[PDB]
């Protein structure tokens, strides 16, 4: 699992998801990657999303979209979704992995209840930020 | 503007991995953010800058998409991906594909040249190849470093 | 494409949902019917759903699992969130259908935006309503 | 609240003026009996769960529902069939897309959900994880119909 999250100087969001799946994985299992709203949602009215871990709980949970939703219709900020998505539902279902998000105001996330994810993001015209381990 | 990217979530534990290993993947992700950085700089679109930074990230042999991507039990490859464009709400996604170099430009395909979102398996690999995407052998994904993480798993 | 939601004695919401999908469909195309929060959906907390339609729109607009983010989150009543995704999310993306959806105090709705949806539901010990048009 | 079912069997542009009284009893008489069995299930204490995977059985069972017997053909003058189930007490789901072998998708879809640590299984995959928990093989023939058949044919060109 690999993504990437955007917000363009017009103010689109778009993401992107890609996976090999996992390892020892039997012939035709699918987990969130390829399903829009689970492993992959954009909407230039709320949030750009990608996730990665255990993929029968980010489909259970569509946690993509539920950040949208919680945002929308929750009153939550990104980072209160994020936090709820994958420090509190995820976990609840027996869910490790975490997730990237951008919301149409520019707020960043890269929440994740694992030893790590590998993740980087950067503003425009910024020095980029890189990380693999927690905090 | 802003990029983030990810290449993937788990037990990555310091104890295992080497300074060097590490470096190699800091490096791998800055150049990425810094290619999506420089794009969205120059007023590319966030569909072109997503689409481009996860087709690195597939090319990259160290994240598991694409290039690098991890084994299945009968050792071979089924790859996955789905891109949604935030400005139509249009999404294009494919599942158990082993015959497509970069699934994320399969994605975008069946976004922009279907009216489907979601196709699979062969009948996804046709379309592609019908629009003149290549046919790869899924062997061009194939890593000693993933055969291995193969084999310590089945242990 | 078909589908059936139910409550049960236990306060239980489940949802279910089956097709064939499109006349002259290529091969390996997915619509809705088969991906949660596409074309099924449930949770205790709110709402049992399964729809029938455009499937991309159906996934677009997470059509089932929207149902119940409007309940759950935007404490809209079931009728307020059927009426909100079928008559005006799902046409102003291009999609034509409807979904049958029972929340967890047993209120039921079947919503469609199309000529007519093929649809049945009752109550347990009740004589059950049957329905092809509007 | 009151234990309750709703089925469906398909929204479309659906008319009077193209079916008589007789042609559309045909289709309430199957919705009122599949319904009929769901409601005497649940009122009997069975499981919200159990009763929508018996519905959507009889209805993929149903020829005039396109779902299992009675699929609409694909371009290759064949049957491609898709199904989900999901459990609101456990969050639970199971998802079959792709298969051509199985004669009731929504079985197979809820042998993904109890007997796998996984929500969805594609094509040949799924086919064989449902073969080795003793799920039969089936001809895609058998859910042809002429109905269906005929629909294909006005909906195209020959040649
Ligand atoms: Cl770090
Ligand atoms: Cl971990
Ligand atoms: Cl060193
Ligand atoms: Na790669
Ligand atoms: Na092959
Ligand atoms: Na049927």
């Amino acid at each position: 699992t690999v993504g990437a999250v955007a917000l363009d100087l017009d103010g689109n969001l778009a993401a992107a998801t890609s996976t090999g799946g996992w390892t020892n994985k039997l012939p035709g299992r699918v987990g969130d990657s390829p399903l829009v709203g689970a492993g992959c949602y954009a909407n230039n009215a709320s949030v750009a999303v990608s996730c990665t871990g255990t993929g029968e709980v980010f489909i259970r949970a569509l946690a993509a979209y539920d950040i949208a939703a919680l945002m929308d219709y929750g009153g939550l900020s990104l980072a209160e979704a994020c936090e709820r998505v994958v420090m509190e539902k995820l976990p609840a279902l027996g869910g490790s992995g975490g997730l990237i998000a951008i919301d149409h105001e520019g707020n960043v996330a890269l929440p994740f209840n694992t030893e790590g994810m590998y993740r980087a993001w950067g503003y425009a015209g910024d020095t980029p930020t890189t990380g693999i381990y927690r905090e | 503007a802003v990029i983030a990217i990810h290449g993937g979530a788990g037990a990555i534990s310091r104890a295992q991995m080497s300074l060097q290993q590490e470096l190699r993947y800091i490096e791998a992700l800055s150049a990425i953010v810094e290619t999506g950085q420089k794009m969205l700089e120059a007023g590319e679109s966030a569909l072109d800058v997503v689409t481009e930074a996860v087709r690195l990230l597939e090319e990259c042999p160290l994240f598991n998409a694409g290039i690098g991507a991890v084994f299945t039990r009968d050792e071979t490859h089924e790859l996955d991906a789905c891109v949604m464009d935030g400005n139509t709400l249009k999404a294009g996604a494919v599942a158990g594909v082993s015959h497509l170099r970069n699934p994320v430009l399969a994605a975008r395909l069946v976004m922009e040249q279907s009216p489907h979102v979601m196709m699979i398996g062969e009948g996804a690999e046709n379309f592609a190849f019908a629009r003149g995407m290549e046919r790869v052998s899924p062997e061009i994904f194939s890593t000693s470093l993933r055969y291995e993480q193969l084999l310590a798993a089945r242990k």
